[PDB]
DNA sequence: CCGGCACTGGAACAGGATGTATATATCTGACACGTGCCTGGAGACTAGGGAGTAATCCCCTTGGCGGTTAAAACGCGGGGGACAGCGCGTACGTGCGTTTAAGCGGTGCTAGAGCTGTCTACGACCAATTGAGCGGCCTCGGCACCGGGATTCTCCAGGGGATCGGGC
DNA sequence: GCCCGATCCCCTGGAGAATCCCGGTGCCGAGGCCGCTCAATTGGTCGTAGACAGCTCTAGCACCGCTTAAACGCACGTACGCGCTGTCCCCCGCGTTTTAACCGCCAAGGGGATTACTCCCTAGTCTCCAGGCACGTGTCAGATATATACATCCTGTTCCAGTGCCGG
C-alpha cells in the first residue's frame, strides 16, 4: 500500500565520463599517503636495513609514480582504440611497454 | 677602487647576474679558461627563455579570473606551445595535472 | 642561534623579469621553485654542450661563439632565432661602452 | 618490525582514479593485478639508485635530492623539489 | 460529480522545511562547455554540447555562447498545456493540448523537501486513516521530493507499464533536479504517462489499471 | 603450367634470407644524390667526404628496419597480417616522435 | 662553379628497395600505401641529422662535411653509432 | 733512477695502460685533483668488460666455422646476452644485420 | 706529418690472445672495439665527475669510480667488475 | 519403413620441379710481423691545502593516543560491449618480357684540409674596498565570512461591490 | 409587477519574504625595512693560447665507355580485409555496513650540519729511457665459380564411407 517513486538510474557511460572531465581538471594526488608510504619503506628494506626517509623524500616518489602511471594509461588507450574496442585489456599494457622500450 | 662602481649587468642592460654566471662557468669544470663575453651572452639567453614562459603563464592565469601564478598555470603554459613542449619534453612539473582531452570516439554518439 | 648559512638562487631575478611583462600579477612560493629549477636545468645543458664543442676542436676556451652554437643545437626552430638575436645584441651593447 | 603484503594498499578505486585521469572509459577486470606489477618495478629501479647515492655520502637518511638525482639518471627530470 | 481536486498550493520552485539545508554554489563549481558563437542553437538539442550529453545545466555567466545557449531549460520553464480531463475511475489524470517533439523538456517535478524520518512519520500518520498516500518521490538520501501538500501540474502524471515520457535526473547550479523528457514525439491529444518503481513496506494490494498488453503486473513489478 | 608457387611462401622464404646477410639494401648513387640535395637548404656549395655518406646510409637503414619491427606488432595486435599506413603512425606516436 | 641543380631525388627510394627493408624487419604482407609514407618518414629523419652535421661543420670554419660530424650529430640524439671512428 | 723502470700496469697485473688512463682522466676536465688509485681501478674494469664481449664473440664465430672475427659476430654476441643487450641498448653496430626471428602467427599450417 | 692517432688496438689484441689463442680479428671489428672502449670510458668518468661535484669535493678517488659502476653496469656485471677492480687496487698498494 | 546396383562424397603419397648444400681449384689482397725512431711515461724531491677525525647543538624523524567521518568493501540487477561465424569482393602476391639506369675501371685536376713559423692581444692571478644580496621583523590590506537594513515582490488575508433565489 | 439577507468576480491590510546593498572583522601568505659580511668591481703585471701567412699534396668532383643486374609494366586468381548478425557475460551503477586514513597532540633521542686542528697525499719540476706508432713485407683465410645430393613444396590419381533415392 505504501510506496516510493525512484527515478531511472543513469545510463551506463555517464558517471564514467563525468569523472574523466572532473579528474582532468584537479591537481591533487590520487593514492592514499600512508599506504603508499608503508610500501616504499618495505621496498627499500631489501637494499640497506634500518634507514630513514625524509618527509619530502617520501613525497617525491609519489609525484613521479603517478605521473608515470597516468602517462602509461594514455598510451594504453590508443592501443585499445586501435584494436577497435572501448575497453583496455591486460594485453594493451604489454604492447605499450614493448613498443615504448621498457621491455 | 678609485672610480665609481658599476655592475656588468647594467652595462649590457640585463636583469640576470653576469657576475654570478661567470663564477659558475669557472668553478664548474667546463673548460680550462673562459672568455670574457661568455657570461654576457649566456645571461641574455636565460632572461629571454624566462620571459617567454612567464608571459604565457600570466596569460593562462588571467583566463581563470585569477591574479597569481601557481604550478598548474606553468603546466598549461608549456603543454600548449609547440616549441616549449619540445624543449621540456621529458620533464615533470610537480602538481600540474594533465591537459583536458577526451578521445573523439568515446563521446556518446547521438 | 648559529646564523644559518646563505643559499643563493634566482628567486629575485625571476621576480624582476615578471614585473616587466605583467606589472600587477604575482607569483607563488611553490611555483617559484619550478622557475628556479628551470633556470638551473637550462644553464647546465647550454654550458655542457659548449664544453664538448670546445673539446672536439682541441681548444681551451669557451667564447661568445661556442655559446651561440650550443644554443642553435639545443633550442627548437623558432626559439633559436630570437635567442641568438638577444645574445648578439646584449654583447654589442657591452663591448661598445 | 618487518613489513609485507603492503602492495594491497594500491587499491582498486585508487587505480580507477589514475585511469580516469588517463582518459579511459571502460576498464577490464585483470588490469588491477597487472598495474600493481608495473608499479612495483618502477619503484625498485629508483630506490636502488637513491640508496646508492645515499651510501656514497655515508649518511643514514634518504634525503630529497637523492630521489631527484636518481630520477634524473633515467631521463625523468622532476621540477619542484631542488 | 462536477467537484474539483482538493486545493494544492501551486508553486514554481522547491521549499525547504525539515532539517536539510541548501547547497547553492558559487561561480567556480560549474563546468564549462566547448561550444562557441555558432548556429542558432549553441549547446542546443542536436548540438554536441559536452554538458548536454552529460546531463548538466549550462550557465549564462560561464558559457562562451553568451546568453542564448538553448541549454538553459530550467529557468525559461516552457511547459505543457491543458489540465485535468476526466478518466474512468482514477482520480483525474491529465493530458496534453499542444503537440511536442521527441526528447523535449516536458515540465519539471517540483514540491517540498522531506527527510526519511519525517517521511516515515508522515506516511505512518497518513496510514492510520488510510488516506491512500500517493505523492512521494525520492532522488538521493536524506532528500525526498514531495508533491502531496503543494506542487505543480506534474503531480497528476499517470502511471503505465508502456509509458510515453521518462523521468531523468539533471544537475542545475550545484543542485540535482528531476526533469521529465519525452521518449517518442507525439501530436497534441495523448495523455502523457511515465513509469516508476515503488518500495513496499507492508503488503501489495494495488493493481495497474492503465491498459496495455502486459500491463497487469503490480505497482512494483514490471 | 609452370608449377605456380602458392601465395605466402616466396615472401616467407626471403624473410629468412634477408635476416642472415649484412649488406646494404638501398642503391648507393640514388641514396647519395638525396643526401646532397637535402643539404642545399642549409648551406650552398657543400662537400661530403667518402665516409660521411656511408655513415648516414647505415643509420637510416637501422632506423627503418627497427621501425618495421614495431609496425609488425600493431598489425598483429589488430588481428591482421598486413601493415597499413595507420600502423606506422601509432608506432611513432607511442615512441614519442610525432 | 658547376652547380647542376638537383630536383626530385626522393623517388630513388624505389618500391623494391622498401620491400627489402620491410622483409628484413619481419613483415609478410605489405599494403599499397606504405610506399608513400615511408618516404615521408625518411625525409624527416634525414633533415634532423643533416642539419646538425652542417652546424657542427660551420663552427669549425670548414667546407667539407666529415665523417665525425655525422657521428656526433647522431650521438646527440641517443643514436650512438660504432664503427666509423669514435 | 738507480732502480730499473717498472710500468704501473705490471704492478697491478693488468694489460690496459694505467699510464694513459691517468693522463686522459687528468687532461679531460673531469675534476681538479685526480686520485692515485683511480686509474688502477678504472683500467681493471675496462679490461674486464672487453674480456666478456670477446669470449662470446669467439664462441659465436666458431659455429660458422671461421677463425677471424667480423662485425656480425659482435652483433650476435651482444644481442644474445641479456646484460650486454641492456648496457648497449641504444647503440648501432655498423655492418651488423639483425637477429633471425620470425613471428609465430605468420607461419603456415 | 702523419703524426699519430693513438688507440687501444694493441691492448685489445693482447686480451684476445688470452681467451682464444687461435683467433684473429678483422680491421673493421678492431675499429668497433676501439669505439666501445672510448665510449664506456667517458660514460663512467662522466659520472664520477658529477658525484664529486654533488658532494662538494675535488678528488676523484676509488670510491667515486666504484660507485659510478653500480649506477652504470646492470645486474651481475655490477657485481663481477667491482670484485675485479678491488683486486687490482689491492695488489697495487702491496708493491 | 528400412535397403540394394550404382551412384555420391572425404583422405592420402609419390613424383617431379625447385632450392639449399655438399666437396674442390684458384687466387688474391689484407692480417700479422719485425724494424727504427721519437716523446711521453717512470723515478725522486719539495711545498701547500684538501680532506680525515673528534666534539657539539639542536633539528626533526619516529612513536604512541584518541576522535570524527569519508573512502573502501560487498553483493544485486540489468544491458552494452567483446567475440565467433559467414559472406562478398577488392587489392596484393607471383611470374614473365623488356627498358633503364647502377656499378666498375681508368684519367684529370684543382680546391682545400693539414702543418709550421712569428707574435700580439687576451685571460689568469693578487691586493683592497665598498655595495649588493640574504636572513629577520613588521606590517597593511585584499579578500573570505557574517550581519542590517530593506527594497521588490508576493501572499495570506478577510472584505467592498455584484448576484440571486425567492420575497413582497 | 419591485425588493432584500445571505452569497461570489474581484481587492488590498498588513505580514511576510527573501535577497541586493553595503559594512565590518580576521587572517595564511605575501610585500616592504634595516643590520651584516663577503663576493664582485678596479687596477696592474705577465705569460701563453690563438690568429694570420704561407706551402705542400691528396682526395673529392666530373667524365667516358661497357656490361648486366635490377627496376618496371602487365596480367591473373586467390587469400584475406571488412561488414553484418547473433548471443551471453562481465563490467557498471546503487545501496549498506565496516575499517582505517587524517588531524591534532605530546615526547624522547638519532644524526645532520658546523667547527677546530694536524697530517699526508697530490700538483709541479727535472732527468732519463723504453714502450708504442708508422713503414715496408710476406703468405694464407676466405671469397669466387662448378658440379652434384638431398630437403622442401605442391598436386593429382587412387582410395574408404555412405548413400542417391527409389520401393515393395
Ligand atoms: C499521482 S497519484 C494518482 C492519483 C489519481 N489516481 C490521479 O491519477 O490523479 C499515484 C498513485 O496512484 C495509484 N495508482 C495505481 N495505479 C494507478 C493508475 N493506473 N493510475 C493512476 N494512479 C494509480 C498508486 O498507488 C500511486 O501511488
Ligand atoms: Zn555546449
Ligand atoms: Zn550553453
Ligand atoms: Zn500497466
Amino acid at each position: 500500500t505504501g510506496g516510493v517513486l525512484k527515478p531511472h538510474r543513469y545510463r551506463p557511460g555517464t558517471v564514467a565520463l563525468r569523472e574523466i572531465r572532473r579528474y582532468q581538471k584537479s591537481t591533487e594526488l590520487l593514492i592514499r599517503k600512508l599506504p603508499f608510504q608503508r610500501l616504499v619503506r618495505e621496498i627499500a628494506q631489501d637494499f640497506k636495513t634500518d634507514l630513514r626517509f625524509q618527509s619530502s623524500a617520501v613525497l617525491a616518489l609519489q609525484e613521479a609514480s603517478e605521473a608515470y602511471l597516468v602517462g602509461l594509461f594514455e598510451d594504453t588507450n590508443l592501443c585499445g582504440i586501435h584494436a577497435k574496442r572501448v575497453t583496455i585489456l591486460p594485453k594493451d599494457i604489454q604492447l605499450a611497454r614493448r613498443i615504448r622500450g621498457e621491455r | 677602487t678609485r672610480a665609481k662602481a658599476k655592475t656588468r649587468s647594467s652595462r649590457a642592460g640585463l636583469q640576470f647576474p653576469v657576475g654570478r654566471v661567470h663564477r659558475l662557468l669557472r668553478k664548474g669544470n667546463y673548460a680550462e679558461r673562459v672568455g670574457a663575453g661568455a657570461p654576457v651572452y649566456l645571461a641574455a639567453v636565460l632572461e629571454y627563455l624566462t620571459a617567454e614562459i612567464l608571459e604565457l603563464a600570466g596569460n593562462a592565469a588571467r583566463d581563470n579570473k585569477k591574479t597569481r601564478i601557481i604550478p598548474r598555470h606553468l603546466q598549461l603554459a608549456v603543454r600548449n606551445d609547440e616549441e616549449l613542449n619540445k624543449l621540456l619534453g621529458r620533464v615533470t612539473i610537480a602538481q600540474g595535472g594533465v591537459l583536458p582531452n577526451i578521445q573523439s570516439v568515446l563521446l556518446p554518439k547521438k | 642561534k648559529r646564523r644559518k648559512t646563505r643559499k643563493e638562487s634566482y628567486a629575485i631575478y625571476v621576480y624582476k623579469v615578471l614585473k616587466q611583462v605583467h606589472p600587477d600579477t604575482g607569483i607563488s612560493s611553490k611555483a617559484m621553485s619550478i622557475m628556479n629549477s628551470f633556470v638551473n636545468d637550462v644553464f647546465e645543458r647550454i654550458a655542457g654542450e659548449a664544453s664538448r664543442l670546445a673539446h672536439y676542436n682541441k681548444r681551451s676556451t669557451i667564447t661568445s661563439r661556442e655559446i651561440q652554437t650550443a644554443v642553435r643545437l639545443l633550442l627548437p626552430g623558432e626559439l633559436a632565432k630570437h635567442a641568438v638575436s638577444e645574445g648578439t645584441k646584449a654583447v654589442t651593447k657591452y663591448t661598445s661602452a | 618490525k618487518v613489513l609485507r603484503d603492503n602492495i594491497q594498499g594500491i587499491t582498486k578505486p585508487a587505480i580507477r582514479r589514475l585511469a580516469r585521469r588517463g582518459g579511459v572509459k571502460r576498464i577490464s577486470g585483470l588490469i588491477y593485478e597487472e598495474t600493481r606489477g608495473v608499479l612495483k618495478v618502477f619503484l625498485e629501479n629508483v630506490i636502488r639508485d637513491a640508496v646508492t647515492y645515499t651510501e656514497h655520502a655515508k649518511r643514514k637518511t634518504v634525503t630529497a635530492m637523492d630521489v631527484v638525482y636518481a630520477l634524473k639518471r633515467q631521463g625523468r627530470t622532476l621540477y619542484g623539489f631542488g | 460529480n462536477s467537484r474539483k481536486p482538493p486545493p494544492y498550493k501551486h508553486i514554481k520552485a522547491n521549499k525547504v522545511i525539515g532539517k536539510v539545508q541548501i547547497q547553492v554554489a558559487d561561480l567556480s563549481e560549474i563546468p564549462r562547455c566547448n561550444c562557441k558563437p555558432a548556429d542558432e542553437n549553441p549547446c542546443g538539442l542536436e548540438s554536441e554540447c559536452l554538458n548536454r550529453m552529460l546531463q548538466y545545466e549550462c550557465h549564462p555567466q560561464v558559457c562562451p555562447a553568451g546568453d542564448r545557449c538553448q541549454n538553459q531549460c530550467f529557468t525559461k520553464r516552457l511547459y505543457p498545456d491543458a489540465e485535468i480531463i476526466k478518466t474512468e475511475r482514477r482520480g483525474w489524470g491529465l493530458r496534453t493540448k499542444r503537440s511536442i517533439k521527441k526528447g523535449e523538456f516536458v515540465n519539471e517535478y517540483v514540491g517540498e523537501l522531506i527527510d526519511e524520518e519525517e517521511c516515515r512519520l508522515r506516511i505512518k500518520r497518513a496510514h492510520e486513516n488510510s488516506v491512500t498516500n500517493f505523492y512521494m518521490l525520492t532522488v538521493t538520501k536524506d532528500r525526498i521530493i514531495d508533491a502531496g501538500p503543494k506542487g505543480n501540474y506534474s503531480r497528476f502524471m499517470n502511471h503505465s507499464c508502456n509509458p510515453n515520457c521518462e523521468t531523468q535526473k539533471w544537475t542545475v547550479n550545484g543542485d540535482v533536479r528531476v526533469g521529465l523528457f519525452a521518449l517518442c514525439d507525439i501530436p497534441a491529444g495523448m495523455e502523457l504517462t511515465f513509469n516508476y518503481n515503488l518500495d513496499c513496506l507492508g503488503n501489495g494490494r494495488t493493481e495497474c489499471h492503465c491498459g496495455a498488453d502486459n500491463c497487469s503486473g503490480f505497482l512494483g513489478v514490471r
